[PDB]
């Protein structure tokens, strides 16, 4: 998932008109004579950021032969300050596309139910919902201690691919405070928390 | 070899 393109011109027309950043409003515009628009075919990274330095313009781009991963297509984009690279992907049958799912109709990269699926005096069996580009997450970090004080708050990091967590060795009759933090590939900060209070 | 919409 989820929109996919069954051609490179056919990628390039669609982000013509949306965005190309999940974040932004980046629209694909052509490098400012009687060649492609925008194919430049087997050339280097570097060299496209020598292509796309001389651009003012939000938006300018090129499709270049991967470097790294042979066969595959790169295709490059100034974002105001930096030259941006992106991975065009391919699916089973071979469409192209840019992202592997959709945000939530979300507009937040908070995780969004957080919730306790079963309880015993001394355990916990959580679960969560991300919505923002799920694919996107690289760990969530789960923290929990007595709600209050007074000693560390215990952590743990589950894998982006999970959706649920374990927490054991509680102690019976307490508070918990349990706190979830999303670490997107590659934000630099984690998302801001979403937590809940359960007593044992 | 880093790209902006990787995957993790």
């Amino acid at each position: 998932g989820s929109v996919k393109f069954n051609s490179l011109d056919e990628l390039v027309d669609y982000h013509r008109s949306t965005s190309v950043s999940r974040n932004q409003q980046i629209f694909l515009r052509d490098i400012g004579g009687g060649g492609h628009p925008w194919y430049k075919g087997k050339i280097p990274r570097a060299k496209a950021e020598e292509m796309l330095s001389k651009q003012r313009h939000d938006g300018a781009f090129l499709i270049r032969e991967s470097e790294s991963a042979p066969g595959d297509f790169s295709l490059s984009v100034k974002f105001g300050n930096d030259v941006q690279h992106f991975k065009v992907l391919r699916d089973g049958a071979g469409k192209y596309f840019l992202w592997v799912g959709g945000s939530g109709g979300s507009v937040s990269s908070v995780p969004t139910k957080l919730e306790v699926v079963a309880a015993t005096p001394t355990s916990l069996l959580i679960s969560w919902d991300a919505i923002w580009y799920p694919y996107y997450v690289s760990y969530y970090r789960i923290t929990y201690g007595e709600t209050g004080g007074n000693s560390p708050v215990q952590e743990f990091t589950v894998p982006g691919y999970s959706s649920t967590a374990t927490i054991s060795g509680l102690s019976p009759g307490v508070d918990y405070t349990i706190t979830i933090y999303a670490k997107y590939h590659r934000a630099k900060y984690y998302s801001s928390p979403i937590s809940i209070n359960y007593r044992t | 070899h880093q790209y902006y919409n990787d995957f993790p």
